[PDB]
RNA sequence: GUAAUUGGAAUGAGUCCACUUUAAAUCCUUCCGCGAGGAUCCAUUGGAGGGCAAGUCUGGUGCCAGCAGCCGCGGUAAUUCC
RNA sequence: ACCAUGGUGACCACGGGUGACGGGGAAUCAGGGUUCGAUUCCGGAGAGGGAGCCUGAGAAACGGCUACCACAUCCAAGGAAG
């Protein structure tokens, strides 16, 4: 709100991507790293789209405050924004949830699921009762 | 004196690799057998435990008991002398513990007045030398 | 006699000890080479003498 | 198998002998009269000197009229003359020889904070920098060893979010002031 | 420079959000706050005869204990031993 | 397989050692050199020891198999796995 500036550049748009890529450098004089869900709306009003399909990331402050410097970028649709795009960044505000096994647990069930050969009830099901 | 020459040096070359046998302190660090002569066998330091006390005498201008211990080293084992480096230190090395031999000084060979010594004692039960007589440790249980 | 085994760490242990007093701590870091700096050069006093060193007694 | 650097080399240079009664001297009144911290960033910026020395008498004993010290020297003069210890005009690769330490703990930051009125002591000079109260004309840093540049030497000032450039007063006034209100309303 | 009296638009370590980085987190970077008077929030390692910068100051020992890389100091006043 | 009696050597063959992997390079430097390099780059080799193989385009692969020798595991001692 109060007193921060927002500038950009190395703006590249391009429609291999059908994204809007660019460098942005956030100037808060004396204040606090700011928040990035506040970036991602402060570009829409900017360019007359939605606070749904910009993307900010990457934030280091440089010494002693002032011009932090970043990523972010706009896509050209929301639909667009579900097909090239990594999924972490997707999911940094919700958009594609992510609760699944960690990898000690996918690795021993492929482990114990490789012994067993063609049994379709019993590749699945080679131990889901005990636990 | 030197026969010289733009063709010869295969004379000059296989004239200075025997009169290089000649030095010690090179002959003592390609022939071989002094490679295996010294007890830490190309090392810095070895542990072993202690058989005996013993008090050596000083050299010939000075007059004293220099105490030394009997370390017999569980790595390529024999029998060596070691020596005991501090004033109230003689009760610190008590019998048959394990210590830390290291060398004294010059590179094999007695420093000073203690006339057959090769080798200095730290590190006894795993505590320093230093650190019992500095007053930082106590000799464990 | 001359001492075979026997008084085997013997002359510190007969020494009489004397504590350790406390000071003040000394001005280390950065500080102690401007004092010394100080107690060498900012005063080069015009006391002659051959130039008697810096521990007199 | 690993995605690391691994390049470094020693800035600094120990001497060749140690326990010289004319060499502890005459270094000492650069450790205190420029107010320094040890004498390894003493070596630091005199080995600094001595290989630039050593550049341009490899230089020197090139000839006239061969294309490298031309491209060598003239890069070696315009990165010491951007940093002012050796002025423009009369830019030779011969009075580069002639030049002392002196004139390399002259462009530190730590003494033009103190001989641009901006402090005083040379000492409490060396305080101000890394207790993060001066800046460069954008950037704030504290450090003493930063050769400052002939170019953005007009340019050292307080920062804004100094005490003495800008506001928030920070905890000896605060404190005093809480104290004085904490026996009544 | 002691021995001082204070201080104040002085601050870092330390404890503390929160943002940030990051795949998820951590440092670090930023930033409320608290955070220095023997600023007890404390700097050691080695030496002080000569080579080699630095002491014939004090006490203890008495060729003993020990030091010392080399020369050497050690036998009742030690510039080297504790 | 039938013939011929040749080949190598003091310009160091052949045999022995190597606390020898080779090379880019590293430490050091007036010039000249002395030492190091198992080590992320490239090239060689081998998966306890030696041998033999199938499949595949490419393996004498060993996170493929079979045998022996050295080491070791389960067993209801009938056998299994390295």
């Amino acid at each position: 709100n109060d007193t921060v500036t927002i500038r950009t550049r190395k703006f590249m748009t391009n429609r291999l991507l059908q994204r809007k890529q660019m460098v942005i450098d956030v100037l808060h004089p004396g204040k606090a790293t700011v928040p990035k869900t506040e970036i991602r709306e402060k570009l829409a009003k900017m360019y007359k789209t939605t606070p749904d399909v910009i993307f900010v990331f990457g934030f280091r402050t440089h010494f002693g405050g002032g011009k932090t410097t970043g990523f972010g970028m706009i896509y050209d649709s929301l639909d667009y924004a579900k097909k090239n795009e990594p999924k972490h960044r997707l999911a940094r505000h919700g958009l594609y949830e992510k609760k699944k096994t960690s990898r000690k647990q996918r690795k021993e069930r492929k482990n114990r699921m490789k012994k067993v050969r063609g049994t379709a009830k019993a590749n699945v099901g080679a131990g889901k009762k005990p636990k | 004196g030197k026969c010289r020459g733009l063709r010869t040096a295969r004379k000059l070359r296989s004239h200075r690799r025997d009169q290089k046998w000649h030095d010690k302190q090179y002959k003592k660090a390609h022939l071989g057998t002094a490679l295996k002569a010294n007890p830490f066998g190309g090392a810095s330091h070895a542990k072993g435990i202690v058989l005996e006390k013993v008090g050596v005498e000083a050299k010939q201008p000075n007059s004293a008991i220099r105490k030394c211990v009997r370390v017999q080293l569980i790595k390529n084992g024999k029998k060596i002398t070691a020596f005991v480096p501090n004033d109230g230190c003689l009760n610190f090395i008590e019998e048959n513990d394990e210590v830390l031999v290291a060398g004294f000084g010059r590179k094999g060979h007695a420093v000073g007045d203690i006339p057959g010594v090769r080798f200095k004692v730290v590190k006894v039960a795993n505590v320093s030398l230093l650190a019992l007589y500095k007053g930082k440790k106590e000799r464990p249980r | 006699v001359h001492g075979s085994l026997a008084r085997a760490g013997k002359v510190r242990g007969q020494t009489p000890k004397v504590a350790k007093q406390e000071k003040k701590k000394k001005k280390t870091g950065r500080a102690k080479r401007r004092m010394q700096y100080n107690r060498r050069f900012v005063n080069v006093v015009p006391t002659f003498g051959k130039k008697k060193g810096p521990n007199a007694n | 198998p690993v995605a690391r650097s691994w390049v470094c080399r020693k800035t600094y240079v120990t001497p060749r002998r140690p326990f010289e009664k004319s060499r502890l001297d005459q270094e000492l009144k650069l450790i205190g009269e420029y107010g320094l911290r040890n004498k390894r960033e003493v070596w630091r910026v005199k080995f600094t000197l001595a290989k630039i020395r050593k550049a341009a008498r490899e230089l020197l004993t090139l000839d006239e009229k061969d294309p490298r010290r031309l491209f060598e020297g003239n890069a070696l003069l315009r990165r010491l003359v951007r940093i002012g210890v050796l002025d423009e005009g009369k830019m030779k690769l011969d009075y580069i020889l002639g030049l002392k330490i002196e004139d390399f703990l002259e462009r530190r930051l730590q003494t033009q904070v103190f001989k641009l009125g901006l402090a005083k002591s040379i000492h409490h000079a060396r305080v101000l920098i890394r207790q993060r109260h001066i800046r460069v004309r954008k950037q704030v840093v504290n450090i003493p060893s930063f050769i400052v540049r002939l170019d953005s030497q007009k340019h050292i000032d307080f920062s804004l979010r100094s005490p003495y450039g800008g506001g928030r007063p920070g905890r000896v006034k605060r404190k005093n002031a809480k104290k004085g209100q904490g026996g009544a309303g």
